[PDB]
């Protein structure tokens, strides 16, 4: 576990904590999700929380942030894989990794998505297979 | 299921600056 390492997860942590108090509470794990495209219920959304908790008082903070970003998976992957491919056929076109992006709060130019695409694209049809998915995961 | 979320933000983050 290296400086460098510590300090992205710390950036990391800040995306899911809004207001900057120093913790997640289940109320922005849910704006997170939801902007994911995802739709959990409270419980839903408190048992993810208990995944990550270790005091037992309902909310991460960044040593707990640490602790599980550091423990560690194709599971996962395929998971965060789904959430871009909203049609199911196997590939993120341009059209489904801009909307996911745009949702997270931004606005690229068709020129910045297509810059994105480029970079993980390897094989040149201009669309995210698995393998490549993988590759910038 | 957490973590998926947790590595897009990483992603997000990553391409953000
Ligand atoms: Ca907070
Ligand atoms: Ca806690
Ligand atoms: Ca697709
Ligand atoms: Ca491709």
């Amino acid at each position: 576990l290296t400086e460098e390492q510590i300090a992205e997860f710390k950036e990391a942590f800040s995306l899911f904590d809004k207001d900057g108090d120093g913790t997640i509470t289940t109320k922005e794990l849910g704006t997170v999700m939801r902007s994911l495209g995802q739709n959990p219920t409270e419980a839903e959304l408190q048992d993810m929380i208990n995944e990550v908790d270790a005091d037992g008082n309902g909310t991460i903070d960044f040593p707990e942030f640490l602790t599980m970003m550091a423990r560690k998976s194709e599971e996962e992957i395929r998971e965060a894989f789904r959430v871009f491919d909203k049609d199911g056929n196997g590939y993120i076109s341009a059209a489904e990794l801009r909307h996911v992006m745009t949702n997270l709060g931004e606005k690229l130019t068709d020129e910045e998505v297509d810059e994105m695409i480029r970079e993980a694209d390897i094989d040149g049809d201009g669309q995210v297979n698995y393998e490549e998915f993988v590759q910038m995961m | 299921k957490i973590y998926a979320a947790m590595m897009i933000m990483e992603y997000y983050r990553q391409s953000k600056a």
